[PDB]
């Protein structure tokens, strides 16, 4: 409802990739 | 009953300087960032390095704590840890 600060951020390394 | 106790939940004034702190990290302590955020939250295991969301409504105030500790450790001692 509150449009709140939703964040979006591109991270070098894709240390979390998941399989 | 220890945690929120202790760690008092951010207003969205803070949630706003948390957003704007961690967009003034650089992409090594975002690393730990993402590490702090998808730790704590499970739920956000899929968070796929080209498009990591920030949703901090769903953040414990634990995660928000812990995130802010660190953004600050990082910009309030090094506000530009790169050159």
């Amino acid at each position: 409802n509150l449009q709140s600060s939703i964040v979006k951020f591109k991270k070098p390394l894709p240390l979390t990739q998941p399989g | 009953s220890e945690e929120e106790d202790k760690c008092k939940p951010m207003s969205y004034e803070e949630k706003r300087q948390l957003s704007l702190d961690i967009n003034k990290l650089p992409g090594e302590k975002l690393g730990r960032v993402v590490h702090i955020i998808q730790s704590r939250e499970p739920s956000l295991k899929n968070s796929n390095p080209d498009e990591i969301e920030i949703d901090f409504e769903t953040l414990k105030p634990s995660t928000l704590r812990e995130l802010e500790r660190y953004v600050t450790s990082c910009l309030r001692k090094k506000r530009k840890p790169q050159a």
